[PDB]
């Protein structure tokens, strides 16, 4: 008859593709090109995780033109888009930082200020 | 008895150097 | 690394984004048409959700054997939503589009009921 069900795995699933997608360069309508280094992604995800993406592929206004001061600190961040986790050292924490504050991703700066602070 | 359009899809590149001053 | 930060809700905030673009037609490239009323949606969420999709999307370039939009609809919510709501109107539309796009998790849902 009626019943509403709900499947807890199911986010996590569909990230897991989103992110294999990505490694294979399937369905991938953006590719930065940082000093010889590629990266893919969807433009979706890309809003979706960041408020700067958003108002950059949705808004299409009062955005500053893109800026990223290191390129091993863009891979982690669409490293953590795709994965939800996110691997920092204490030689590469201020790199993620860089690109996670122009990105405006809070949840990256955190993660960077609570190693610095509980190392 | 249905219809999927769509869109056509290009690449949007971003090719940019690293400010690591 | 010295350190792995993991975010155990960032999965669930990327779903309801992706649900909110898709509710508000940004940011999509796909626009289902069945019977008057439209749907649209993203291309990598249905292949990353429907087999049928997949092998849509990567290797081939439409229309669908799709009944009612009815049934299409529930199955574009739990795509987005990870809920499925059946009742007994709707339980055989669904497991027809669910079988169509061959997603056995759906059609095990229905299957049941």
């Amino acid at each position: 008859s009626m019943a509403s069900m709900d499947f807890p795995q199911h986010s996590q699933h569909v990230l897991e593709q989103l992110n294999q997608q990505r490694q294979l360069g399937l369905l991938c309508d953006c590719t930065f090109v940082v000093d010889g280094v590629h990266f893919k992604a969807h433009k979706a995800v890309l809003a979706a995780c960041s408020e700067y993406f958003k108002m950059l592929f949705v808004d299409q206004k009062d955005v500053v033109h893109l800026d990223i001061s290191n390129a091993a600190g863009l891979g982690q961040v669409l490293e953590f888009m795709y994965t939800a986790k996110l691997s920092l050292s204490p030689e590469n924490v201020d790199d993620v930082l860089a690109v996670a504050t122009f990105l405006q991703m809070q949840d990256i700066i955190t993660a960077c200020h609570a190693l610095k602070s509980l190392a | 008895h249905a219809v999927l359009v769509l869109q056509p899809a290009v690449e949007a590149f971003f090719l940019v150097h690293a400010t690591e001053r």
